[PDB]
Formats: C-alpha cells, structure tokens, sequence
C-alpha cells in the first residue's frame, strides 16, 4: 500500500539518492569504482577487490578510480551495477524489490542506454515499477514554475530544454558534452604553467577540489586578465594532502572561461550563452518574451561565483534591449533535479505513469520509449 | 490403552505424529516415553512416583519387559551392557535449564546406589553433599533461566562386580567470559553475590568488601538482585557443604580472599598517557592493586608491571614493552578468568580426592550437559554451546543409525546399506582449520588492526557460498548459521574481546612465588601441566575434544528431558513449546533420519479396492504383495519388501493416498 | 597434525630462532664460523676442525672467525650449511624433516641466494614446507599495524619499505649496503688515532662489544664535537679482556654519525633521513601523510641512544611543517623481524601460502620466485 | 650582414650544439657538471672547482656527476649557466655576443624555464637575437613533412604533437615524464637481480652504456620471456671498466618494456602506444587517416632495435584494419631536433620571427610567450 519510491539521480560525477516527499538526498556520494595498483603483502589485507563510493577516495592513493559514465552515457555496466547495488544496500539500506524507483537522464542519449536502464532495474532488482525521467523538467519541477529554459550542467553534458506552460519544444533542445569534467581536465593542463603536475586519477581528486574551492567566473575575461597580470591580489593558496602549498592566480578565472569560450579545449562549439540564445530563437515568437525572464540554472557546474552576472550580462547584450532578462539560480540548484523528481514522484496523479512489471514482462524493455516521454 | 510407549514401531512417524503422542502420553500422566532406546522426559513441576523401592525391584533386571517406561530401565540397562560386555558405558543427560536433568541425574545416582551396593550408600551421601558447592560456582542466572548451569559435570561411578567404589567429578565447557563480562538482565556466578550477600561483617571489612553495584565485574547486567532467592541461606549451606566436606576455616579464607582479590582486581582503570612514541596505559589509583597484591601476598610492583608492561625475555637480556588500554584490560581480564579456573579445578580435585577410589576396571559415567540455546541477542557464547551441541547431535545420529541398521537386519531382509547425511558440513563450517569460523577468529586475534567488522568480512567472503552459512541482505553486524535445530542468527560485537585469554609466564611466575601455600601449589601445579590455546575458542575447544575422547570407550545412552510450559504451571501445555523442544533436543533427528515402514497386512486390507473392486484373497503373503505392487506400475527400486515391516514409503504412499481418494470419490 | 612452524630470522651477524606462537627467540648466537689457525701439539687435543655460535668465540683467541653473510647475501654455502644444522640439532634441538621452517632475506638480494636457500631446506634439511618472507613486512606484524614505512638495519644492509593498508610499494623500496659491521670497521679505524690497535677477527669481537656498550647518536654533530674538545666530561672507559683500560672521546658519537653522513667511510650515498625522505616522496601523495606518522625503526643498528630524537628532528627538517612526524621505536625492535615471523607463522590462514615439497619437486626450485612475494 | 645562427638543442642528457646551415652537430657532449668528492694531497693538483661535459667523465671516480635539467626543467641555474658557457667558448669557440641563437623546449614545461632562458640569454651572453621552439615542430622539418603526429622521446620527458599541413592541435599535445633515465634507473634496479651493484652516478654512467649497447624490444613479451627461460641464447656479456664481465639475460628487452607498460616502475600512466593513440583520437575525425600514415618517431630512445616493429603492431591492434599504419624511424631520429632547427632557422624569412635586444628591453622576459608558440 504505502510504498515509498525512490529517486535515483544518478549523474556523471555523483549519485544523488533517497526518498520521495523529502526535502535532501539521503545519500550524496562519488560515482567512483576503485581497484587496486600495488602488491599487496600482508596476509588477509586485500581480499576486497572493488571501492565504491567514500570508501573508493578513502583509499585513493592504492586504487585505480574509473567513472561508469562519461558524457551522461554509461559505458561500463557492471560497474554501474556495482554502484546501484551499493546505493540501493550500503547508503539508504532498502530492498529495491518493494519501491518504485524513478530515474533521470539527459535529453539526448542514445536509447540503449534507457533499455538497458530498464533492463537491469527489472530483472537484476526486480523493482515494482519504474520511471525515467528528463532532468530539466525536474529542475522546473523544483523551481515552482511551469514556463522556463533551463541550463542544466553537471559534469557530464550541458543542454537546454524550453518549456512554456508544461509544454516541451523538442526540436529547440540543446546539447554540449562541455562540462564539469572538461573544467577540470583543462585545469589540470594549464596548472602545468607553474610547474604542478597532476598525472594519476587519484590527483584527478585533487584538482576538482582545488575547482571547486577557488575557480569563479569573471565579469569580463580582457580587463580580469589584464589586473591578474598588472598586480598580485587575485592569488590564493592551496594546501595539498601531503602539505605542499600550491598558489594560482589567473588560473582562478581562466578554466570556467571554456564555458563562454569552448576554443580553449579545441571545440568549435558555442558558448553556453549563445547556446541558450539560439535555443531561445528556436522556440515561437510569442514564447520568446516568457523564456527571456525566467532562465533558470541547474547543476552543479553553474556554482561557480559570478556566473549568473556574466549569463546576464551576454545574453542582455544578445537579445533586443527591449526585452527583460533574468537569470534564475537558487542557491540549491545543486539539488534541483533531485527536488523536482521527489515532489513528481510524490504526487498521486503520477501513480497512473509507472511502468510496471507486467507491462515489462507483456512489451520487453522497449515499453519505455512509449511510456516515458 | 490409546497411548504408545516406543514410537519405533509406529507406521508413519510425523512430527504431528509425534507431538500427539507426546501429548497424549502427558495427559494421562505418564511422563516417559521411548524411542528405540532414547528416553524423553517431560518435566511436569509435580512431584510423581519417580522412587520407591518397588519400583527399583520391578524394574530389577530384565524381568519387566521395559512395557512402562522410567529411568531405572535405562539405569539398568547400563548396568546389563556393563555386565556383557566387561566395558564402561556413559549416560548423557540433555536438555534445557529447568527441564529436569539435575533430578533426573540425582534419580539415577540414587538407584545405581540402591541396585549395586545394596550394602552401604555412603558414597551417594559423599558425592550429594558436593552437589551444592559445584551448583553455587557454576550456576548463574541468564535471560532465559534463573538458574542456568553453565558447565558439563561428569560423574563417573566406579564399580567392581557390583561394588561402588570411589567416585570421580569433572567440570568440562565452563564459560570463561562470564567471570568478565554479562549482558543486560544477567548476573555473574551466584557464588560472588552468595559471597557479597551472606558474609560475616568483620571478614567484610577485612577484605574491605562493599556491595554488588559497587563492583564492575558483577553491575554490568544493572540487576544484581534475584526476586525469589536467598544468597545467604545459599551462602550458609555452601559453608555447612564445605564443613561437611573437610574444608578447613583456613582453606576457606583463602578461597575468600580469591574471590575477593577477582573482585576487587575487576575495579582497576587505565589513563592515556603520551609517551614519546606510543600512548601507555597507566593505573588511575593504587589502592585496588595494593589490595588485590595484599590479598593474594604477592608483590604490588610485580602486579603493576604484569598488567601494564609486556616481557619479551630471551637468555641474554629481558625487555619491558608498555602495553595500551585495551591490552591492559585483556590482561587483566585473562587473570581474572585463570584465577577462577585454577580455583575451580582445585575444589573440584579436593572434592575427588575426598571420595578417592582404589581401583579402576569398570566404570558408569554421568553427563549433565547443557543444551541447545537460541536467544533474541545471540553472542559467541551461545556460540560455543551450540558448537558443543552438534558435535554431541553427531554421536546421537550415529546411534540413531546404528538402531536403524539393527531393525534393517534384525527383520528377514537383505540389509541394504542405508544413506544417512551427517551433520559434519556444520562442524567443518564452525571449527575446521584452514577457514573454520573460529579459526579465523583465532587468526584475527593477533592480527595488527582486526576488530569486528574485519572479522565479517573475512567470514562472508571464506564461507559466502556454504549452504549453511547465509548474510544479512542490509549491512547488518551478524551471520547466519543453519544448525541442526534451524537457523541461528549470531550478533558479530565484541567477538574479539571476549576471546583474548592470554596469560603470559611473567604473570605465573609472580603468582607462584606468593606467600600463601595454596595459591602458590595451584599456580606451580598449572606450570607444571602447561600449550598453542591463547584463546578462549582454542581452550573450549580443547577440553571438548578431551570430553569427546573421554567417551568414545563406551555406548552412550541419551535421556532428552524436555519443558512443556515456561511459566512452570504442572498440567498446562502448548504445541508451539513441544515442536520448539523437539526441534532444540534433536529428536525431530531421527525422523530426518528414517527419511516409512508398514506392515504387509494393512495396506493389502486398505487399497484392496484400487486395482479390483473387491479383492479379498484367503491367502496372504509377499507373492499378493509384490502382486498389489506391479499391478500398479510401480517400479521396485524405491520400494522394499520383506517378512512384513520395512517396507519404504519415500514417495508411494503420497500416490496410493490419490488414488485411494480418486477411488473413494465417485462413493 | 600439530606441526609447529619454526621461523629462522638468520641474518648478516646474528641468527634468532625459536618456534611459532613463542613470545621470543628461543636461540639466539653470532652467525661466526672459527677454524684453528695455531698449532696443535697435544694428543687428542685439536680433533675438532669447526666451531660454530658461541663455542666459537670461547675459544675465540685460537680461532679464524668468518662469517658466511656479508650484505645480507650467503657467499659462503657450506659454512651456512653447518650454521644451520647447528641451529636446528644443537640449538633447538629439534628434527628439521617434521617442522615447516619461515626464513626472511632482504628486499632487493639476488634471486640465486633465495633459491640456493630454498634447494638447501627441501634437499638437505628435508624440510616439509618452507616460505620465505621479507624482514620489513615481519616488522610490521610485530609493531601492530598494516600502514606505516619501516627502516630496518641489522649488520648487513639497510633498508625501506613503505606499506599502505597492507599494499606495498616495490618501487619505492631502498637499500643500502651500510649497516653495524660498517660501523664496527669505521671504529676499528678510528680507534687506532689514540694508540689502540685492533687487528684481528678476535678483536673485531672486542670493537664490536666497545661500540654496543659506548657509542650514542648526537642530536646535533658540530656542538657536541665542540663541547667534547673543550672539555673532558663525555669520555668512557673500557676493560679490556687481559686488563688493559681503553678511553674513547668523540669515537663515542662520530662511529654512529655515519649513519647519517655516508660520506665518513668514503659512499657517496645519502644518510639513513634523506634515504626515508626520498623513500617516501616516491608513493603517492594521498599515502604521504599516514606515512610520515608510522617510521617504524628495527633492527640491532637502530638501538643507539638518541637515534630515534635524530631522526625524527631530520626528517622534521626535510618534511614540510605541516605534517607530523612520529618515529615508532619499541624497546624490543632488535627481535620484531622474528617477532612478527612467529606470529605470522602462526595463523591459520597462512598454511596455504607454504611451499610444499610437492610443489618443489613439480616446479624446481624457480617455485620460490612465484610463491613468495 | 652574414651573422650565422646558432641552434643549441640542450636536452636533458646530451647537448647538441652547431651553427645554422650545418648538415650535423658541431658540438655532442654530456649535459653534466661533476665536482671532486675525496682529498687532494698534492700541491697544485685539485684546483679546478668543476668538470662540464666529456671531461666530467674523463675524471668520472673522483667526481660527483650531477644533471641540471630533469623531465626538461632547468633546475640548478648555475650548472646550466657553465654548460652553456662551455657550449659557446670552448666547444664552438665562438663568440656568442655576435650570433643569434635558437634554442628549444619541451610542449608542456612551466613558463618560468622559458622567461629564465630568455633572461640568460639576454643579460649573462649578450646574445643579439633569440628564439625557442618546440622540438617536435623541427623534427617535422627535418623528415621533409607538414603533417603528422610526432613521437619524441630524449631522455627527460616523452610528448606526441599532432601536426596536419602545419597547423597544430594544442589540445591533443600528450607529455609523459617516462624516457632513457627512468630506464636507465629501472635496468640498475633490476641489475641486482644477477648480484650486480650499481650505486654511485660514475656507476650511473655504466649502466646507461650498457642499455646502449645491449637492450632492445621485444616483438611480444610473454613469447620472448617464454623462450629466455627455456634456454640461454639471448644472453651477452659485457665488460666493466676494471676487467670484469657481467652477463645480461631478459634483462635485455625488460628493460625497454616499461615504455609499452609503465606500471613496472609504479607509474598510472598508459605506454607510448596508447598515448598516440589517444593524441590521433583527439583530432579531426578527417585528420586521423592522414596521421595514421604518419608517424614520426625522433629522440634517442626510439634507438632501440625493434621498437618501430612493436609500435605500429600495437597502432594496428588499436586502431582499425582498414587504415594503414606507418612507422617513420629515419637512421638519423637521433638528430632530428637538432636538423630542423638549423633548417629553420637558415630560412631567410624566419630572419623576422627573432626576438630582438629592442623588444626584450622594451617588453620584458615575458615577451617569448607572445613571439614565441
Ligand atoms: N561550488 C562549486 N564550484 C564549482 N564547481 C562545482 C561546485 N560544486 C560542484 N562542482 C562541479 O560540478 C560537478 C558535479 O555536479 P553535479 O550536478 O553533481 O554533476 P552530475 O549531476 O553530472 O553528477 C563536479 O565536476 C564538480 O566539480
Ligand atoms: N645496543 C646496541 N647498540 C649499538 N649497536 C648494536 C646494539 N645491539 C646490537 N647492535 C649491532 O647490531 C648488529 C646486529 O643487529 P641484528 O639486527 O641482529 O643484525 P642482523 O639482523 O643482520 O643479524 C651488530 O653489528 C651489533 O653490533
Ligand atoms: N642506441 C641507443 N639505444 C638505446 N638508448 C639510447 C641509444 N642512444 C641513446 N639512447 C638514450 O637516449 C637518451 C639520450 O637521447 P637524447 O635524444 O639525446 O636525449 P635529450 O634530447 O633529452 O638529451 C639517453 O638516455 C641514452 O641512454
Ligand atoms: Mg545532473
Ligand atoms: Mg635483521
Ligand atoms: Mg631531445
């Protein structure tokens, strides 16, 4: 009767795990898969052959750490299995064969993906019922909105989905594979300048680390530069696990550029600016007003400081001076995909929209392409 | 005459079956029961006409038929076997605390005594009045009993012809981490609260003795009093017993001041303190180590330094290594339990030397063993006893078998070899070397960081695809073991500190070397008899095996004493207790193991109308029987025919009943 | 059944053995083997052609004293031979055929000594199973840990090994050829500045014994040479076997100094410190702090007084002040390599990690090189 | 007018010096200084401070041999400051105040070494022009090509540089800190294996004579191993500088196996294989057929006999059947860098692409990072 589902927002860099109608995830942790490097000498001491999740980066320095997703595709399934077992036992300590469980993914995938998806939740952990889900409309979901383009970015893609009134535009539907992991492999290039070398996935760690605690977003990129090099007040230090002390200065600013500027990591794409502003001038002429003002911002790769100012700021300069613009970013829009697929799974009406076993069982795994979407 | 006495000889034994039976045996007030030659008791809280010596002489030797059921058939069928086959036989009597074993062994220990010697019964007056003694010092109150023996006691009664010479007591599988450790709701021995309770004022402020809830070794289960017994009535007869039994007043200070000296050694606390490389564990106060060195006349430094320092002694130089917290305390823990050992087995030597025999050529054993124990919390000691369990179910299969190869050949039959699956897959999982449960337990007790959790992991992985061993779905400290009586859930949480039970021979030498003869004999006596056991598995381990060796001579007989009701009411029973006792004391093994016999006659009188509407045939014998059998395209391999019994119902008799309702369906 | 192990920790001066389970060496002897080199001119006296262990230093003044291992490497194989036979018959009186026997070597010796030992123990010792084990890794079992980098120094060798949660790394791994009989040689020398003339092999028994008794570690080199010449207060005398008093001054503290600057005994080698430093430079940087907190000293060449406060001030000196450092120095370091062979020997789970006589007959003895390490 | 240009190629092992226009090198010597590490006794012998080039190892047993550059970073500023004195006055004896001079650099080295370059040039030698290249750029020029992805690999580090009809691909520039000194480093490891022992830097030098002369790669490992364990005909002997002889069995191809599987000396990285491989994959999906026919291989390290075989094996394996792999290994790769640098800077339209004494006085040391790359 009172069956809880589950919401299983599992993205390229972490699982985002727990139970509809809460305000949190339960469960925040790396979608990682570590195995050991070395010898290993002692008796009974490794007899574990797999790390998923804190305990892979608690013994990041003897493992060798491996993402099951890029680019919002998963690649190795049986370490996503891993992954979903350990989420499903180990951190929120429930038996999947008595939850429905609700899923996201990206907009633009192949649908392999989604039949395996639904393969392996109905035959692997014989959930009841299942669901999968767009991450944008979960971020409008969790917005309180109905009308509104939305710039999701995790690490693994950036896309844009207009929607006006509950209404999707499939065809005005961006897509880049430019996101957090890019950042920060383009910061582990470019913080060779100053003589630190980070070569191991396990230094991989440490750079993300050093982006996220100090790399913010630049009003304007020319003037920024020009005062970094003209002084030394936008330096700040970096204490590596072994106590070594690193400083970056315009290294801070110049690796969230390749989101305005993709030529820095050689691609030949635009900017996300200009991505949301064609994807805005895909849409009618009479939607155009309503999406101009409610640009709302997903994700995790949209925290960076200043960001939304500079999102302002291109597409005030895009856009007719006529038009007003406004650039939505709560400050939990890390969270929002999660939030929106809590309170949609929540919801009553949403029980008729499950994908249940027996039609599993009647359709084989391509009864999602009709249900879902 | 509805009931049966021995379900042997019933057609289709059922645990239905046997639960009816049982049932109606008890209703009509007859208490004993048989199968084959394994006797079930019930214990019933009334007094019933279990004495008497019309009845010994009615059951005098093979003169009654064994038609009603009692104990003294079993007392003198072991004396018959003995007078056969000029060999000793053991007795082993079962089941659960309160289920009637203790008067159970005393009935036996009173008939032997009245049906050999018949001359002088000062040797039952000399081993009862033992009996309390070894009731206070291994006895102690759990959650499921009030009073719950925690040892085996071996009784072996020496005899020459029929002359009953002295008797020798042995303690085996007593529980070492109780001394150091109780649960919730539970005491220590009775023996310390008896002492704390009922002893004189000016011996209580010479061993500066206080209350049970001021000592750690006995308030750790927070309920150190008893509703419904008086530790110093207890206490005064124990002095009445030892009086009785030659101990002197001096023997009995000294005893005192042991239990004292454990007490007051369980009230020592350890501090951090930096040293330039390590922590070290210091004494937080003085004064409980004095007392203790005061106690027990040994040195106060030589304690200090044998609790909180470790010797690493070569011929050339001897080296002091600080010890930590946790090391401390197992020390001080391993000390305690050695003190009461050694206590223990010196009472229980005088207690034998007391009643010394002469000579030694036959021999009747008595085993008062404890049985299966499922609790809610489940822990390594129950551990322990259900491993003692199986391998007592081992020997009680292989007789169960061995009754059933007798009625295979004792019938007019080929006698077919018969398969029978041993609960051995159970012991190998628990105790076998290379990946036994207690010898990874073992291994991880010296193991550089080991703790509880590493210790399920070692045990899931080495043993995650035995049938028997099962996880927890969720991440849950504990395993699952499928023993003979269902599967048992056991709590992983302090399996490491309850097995650390190494005594170093720093520790014996300053013991030995005390000012006070008796601790000083018991600590030369155990030098000398000491040995690869530094743990409390490897040690009951040990004296099992020696338990088991001891009984391998001999035949044993069993005696299942059962509980019909937990609130000890004499009439009211329940079907859920019985099939929970059944299930506990192994005797669902012997169905397990049958797995069937009908005489010729009563199926050729039933399904008679199967095959012909009325075929009455004058003439009975094998030939109609094998006639009825193909009749019925049946093929004879799962079947067997002889003179009339052992006729095997695996699978024919689930068809015959179909067709034998398809046949009474149309009328 | 009951086959207890034994563990024979034979190193470059010293041979410890006893059984497993035991809490100390049950024979523990210098590794010397003496010949007469006089003239023996008694009937019946002089029958005897060797004198292994102690019986060789009672009559050490008409004996040739060798010693079969130099640099932790057998260069003499039948001097070894008698070494061991009186190890096992006259020491622990004990039947080799019946008792599986742990040896230890050094991390980075040549593969024909470990295979030469292993042909030894199964063809003329008859040994039911054998294993060889590194000195390093027995330290640590004997010290209580599974993480930490060990500095071990006998007579023969010095070296280091850092291991992580049981993991080791081989790369990582040095080794030098400066140990105690270095040391004894460099005072031999160094004592001849004052008049005393050690020549013989006896007397390097009697330099040896100077060098135990007397020499220390100076915290800090140049102030105690110059509080040692501008007074009298740090010398010490010595007795000699026929009477004589000797008297040493800065030999005291300069014949260990050379643990910390090769340079004294002409090695172009660095110091015992920046051996560790390096040592531990070359893991991994999220391995780098547990290390620094877990230097575990063994050895007989680490028991001068002060070494432990020398090394942790140098390697505070190298290390980066951020991190802690802490050096692990039990007062019974001289026997942890047995210590920890006993209790590894010992469990249960390591009887399948033996190599069996089976197994040496199928495989020769190349077996060694793929069952141990 | 006629002011010829000098190209200096300082490596990190060997330095190649010459004047423009040259068909070879003038000057090849090693990029070593050595100092005197034991006592001079005798009057006037002992008063040269420093050895630089061949006559550091002339003098090699007195002297203590240190490198200034590793991985291709300058990191003792003096030692590198006397061998370029030393290249300019006593190698070319030229005078270097009247001479442009080209010098090159590795892709992916911190800025600092470039402004630190451009410093000493400009103030300590008064040089009147200067430029830095990239060393995979000459390579190109001198194997006559414009496109093609190039494979270099001295001694310091190993990088690949994608480069189609002279445009290159910054992105796709790959750099492992993996060449001829970590192999030499690894051969005198696992030298000890046979009992031999290398341990000061004049022993350094003998080991890296020997992985010259002796090693080389296997075609398949496992096959090759296979058969030196079967019999004794891989194995060869070698001469030491005192008479001795020591013999070298798998250690031959071991040895250059850690450039295929860099996880013999503890590294995460991937071989040289995989990296081109993954260099080519970063590029234009119409680039790539033109790069798999165009792999140049340039350093010293790819001397060994047999690598090119095993490279383009593993590029075929890699990459698909039906593209063809070719191999480019000209008998002359060794100076392939130093060739295209004299090629290009002869060209009389390069004469504009020179960084004046006017603009580094105007502009500071950071005007390479705008003229140069
Ligand atoms: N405060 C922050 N500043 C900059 N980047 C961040 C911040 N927090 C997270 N990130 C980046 O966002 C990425 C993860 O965001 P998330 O939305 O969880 O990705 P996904 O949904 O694909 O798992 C990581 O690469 C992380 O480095
Ligand atoms: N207390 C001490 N002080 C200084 N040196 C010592 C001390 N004890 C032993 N040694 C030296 O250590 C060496 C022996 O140590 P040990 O670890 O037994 O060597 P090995 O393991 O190679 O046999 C000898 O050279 C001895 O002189
Ligand atoms: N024939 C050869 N076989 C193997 N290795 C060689 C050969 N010739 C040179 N090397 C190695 O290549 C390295 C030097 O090559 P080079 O390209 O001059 O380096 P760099 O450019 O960094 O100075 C040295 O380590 C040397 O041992
Ligand atoms: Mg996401
Ligand atoms: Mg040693
Ligand atoms: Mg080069």
């Amino acid at each position: 009767d009172e069956t809880t589902a589950l919401v299983c927002d599992n993205g390229s860099g972490l699982v985002k795990a727990g139970f509809a109608g809460d305000d949190a995830p339960r469960a925040v942790f790396p979608s990682i898969v570590g195995r050991p490097r070395h010898q290993g000498v002692m008796v009974g001491m490794g007899q574990k052959d797999s790390y998923v999740g804190d305990e892979a980066q608690s013994k990041r320095g003897i493992l060798t750490l491996k993402y099951p997703i890029e680019h919002g595709i998963i690649t190795n399934w049986d370490d996503m299995e891993k992954i979903w077992h350990h989420t499903f036992y180990n951190e929120l300590r429930v038996a999947p064969e008595e939850h429905p469980t609700l899923l996201t993914e990206a907009p633009l995938n192949p649908k392999a993906n989604r039949e395996k998806m639904t393969q392996i939740m109905f035959e692997t952990f014989n959930v009841p019922a299942m669901y999968v889900a767009i991450q944008a409309v979960l971020s409008l979901y969790a917005s309180g909105r109905t009308t509104g383009i939305v710039l999701d970015s995790g690490d693994g893609v950036t896309h844009n989905v207009p929607i006006y009134e509950g209404y999707a535009l499939p065809h005005a539907i961006m897509r880049l594979d430019l996101a957090g992991r890019d950042l920060t492999d383009y910061l582990m290039k470019i913080l060779t300048e100053r003589g630190y070398s980070f070569v191991t996935t396990a230094e991989r760690e440490i750079v993300r680390d050093i982006k996220e605690k100090l790399c913010y977003v630049a009003l304007d990129f020319e003037n920024e530069m020009a005062t970094a090099a003209s002084s030394s007040s936008l330096e700040k230090s970096y204490e590596l696990p072994d106590g070594q002390v690193i400083t970056i200065g315009n290294e801070r600013f110049r690796c969230p550029e390749t989101l305005f500027q993709p030529s820095f990591i050689g691609m030949e794409s635009a900017g996300i600016h200009e991505t949301t502003y064609n994807s805005i001038m895909k849409c009618d002429i009479d939607i155009r007003k309503d999406l101009y003002a409610n640009n709302v911002m997903s994700g995790g790769t949209t925290m960076y400081p200043g960001i939304a100012d500079r999102m302002q700021k291109e597409i005030t300069a895009l856009a007719p001076s006529t038009m007003k613009i406004k650039i939505i970013a709560p400050p939990e829009r890390k969270y929002s995909v999660w939030i929106g697929g809590s309170i949609l799974a929540s919801l009553s009406t949403f029980q008729q929209m499950w994908i249940t076993k027996q039609e599993y069982d009647e359709a084989g795994p391509s009864i999602v392409h009709r249900k879902c979407f | 005459e509805d009931g049966v006495e021995d379900m042997t000889q019933l057609e289709d034994l059922q645990e239905t079956t046997v639960l009816a039976n049982l049932k109606t045996r008890f209703e009509r007030n007859l208490i004993y029961t048989y199968i084959g030659s394994i006797l079930v008791s019930v214990n019933p809280y009334r007094m019933f006409a279990i004495y008497g010596p019309e009845q010994v002489q009615q059951y005098s030797g093979r003169a009654l038929g064994e038609n009603p059921p009692h104990l003294f058939a079993i007392a003198n069928l072991a004396f018959a076997k003995m007078l056969d086959a000029k060999q000793n036989q053991c007795v082993i009597i079962s089941g659960e605390s309160g289920s009637g074993k203790t008067e159970a062994t005393k009935l036996i220990l009173r008939c032997l005594a009245a049906m050999n010697q018949r001359r002088d019964v000062m040797q039952q007056i000399k081993i009862l009045e033992a009996t309390p003694l070894l009731e206070a010092f291994g006895n102690a109150k759990t959650v499921r009993n009030d009073n719950s023996s925690r040892f085996g006691k071996f009784v072996e009664i020496f005899l020459e012809g029929g002359v009953i010479c002295g008797a020798i007591t042995s303690q085996y599988l007593l529980e070492k981490s109780r001394i150091v450790f109780q649960a919730k709701n539970e005491r220590n021995y009775h023996i310390f609260y008896e002492l704390l309770a009922g002893l004189p004022a000016q011996l209580r402020q010479a061993f500066s003795l206080q209350e049970a809830e001021t000592y750690y070794y006995l308030n750790q289960g927070g309920n150190c009093e008893i509703a419904g017994k008086s530790d110093a009535d207890d206490f005064r007869r124990l002095l009445a017993a030892m009086e009785v039994l030659g101990f002197t007043s001096e023997d009995q200070d000294s005893i005192f001041r042991i239990l004292a000296s454990i007490l007051h050694l369980g009230n020592v606390y350890f501090e951090k303190h930096e040293t330039d490389a390590q922590e070290v564990a210091s004494v937080v106060s003085a004064r409980e180590i004095q007392a203790v060195a005061e106690l027990l006349q040994v040195s106060p430094e030589g304690l200090q330094k044998a609790i909180t320092f470790k010797v690493t002694e070569t011929i050339r130089e001897k080296i002091f290594t600080p010890l930590t917290v946790e090391s401390a305390v197992d020390a001080r823990d391993a000390i305690a339990k050695v003190l009461y050992a050694l206590l223990f087995g010196w009472l229980i030597t005088r207690v034998n030397a007391l009643v010394s025999p002469k000579q030694d050529t036959l021999s009747i054993a008595i085993l008062d063993i404890y049985g299966f124990e499922d609790l809610s919390f489940n822990s390594f000691e129950q551990l322990c006893i259900n491993y003692a369990n199986e391998n007592l179910q081992y020997l009680f299969n292989k007789i169960v078998f061995q009754e059933e190869q007798e009625e295979y050949i004792r019938e007019q039959m080929d006698w077919r070899e018969i398969a029978f699956a041993d609960n051995q897959p159970c012991i190998n999982l628990i105790s076998l070397k290379p990946y036994g449960i207690l010898r990874i337990l073992d291994d991880q007790c010296c193991f550089p960081q080991a703790t509880d959790h590493t210790f399920l992991q070692k045990c899931h992985y080495h043993h995650g695809a035995n049938p028997l061993y099962s996880k927890p779905k969720m991440p849950l400290p504990e395993f699952t073991i499928k023993h003979y009586a269902g599967k048992v859930t056991y709590q992983v949480h302090k399996f490491l500190d309850k097995n650390h039970d190494q005594v170093r021979q720093d520790v014996l030498d300053l013991f030995v070397h005390s000012r006070t003869r008796v601790v000083a004999h018991l600590f030369s006596s155990h030098a000398a008899q000491t040995y690869k056991a530094h743990t409390v598995a490897a040690k009951f381990q040990q004296s099992l095996l020696d338990l088991v060796e001891k009984m391998e001579r001999c035949n044993p007989l069993f005696v299942r004493c059962l509980k019909p009701n937990h609130k000890k009411e004499p009439g009211l029973f329940e079907p859920d207790v019985m099939m929970a006792q059944l299930r506990y004391s192994g005797v669902l093994e012997t169905v397990r193991i049958r797995k069937v016999r009908l005489p010729f006659q009563v199926f050729i009188d039933r399904y008679r109308c199967l095959v012909a509407l009325k075929l009455n045939v004058p003439a009975d014998g094998d030939m109609c029987v094998s006639l009825l059998s193909r009749l019925c395209t049946v093929t004879p391999d799962m079947y067997r025919v002889g003179i009339s019994k052992l006729f095997l119902k695996e699978h024919l008799h689930q068809l015959l009943e179909s067709m034998r309702e398809r046949v009474q369906n149309r009328a």
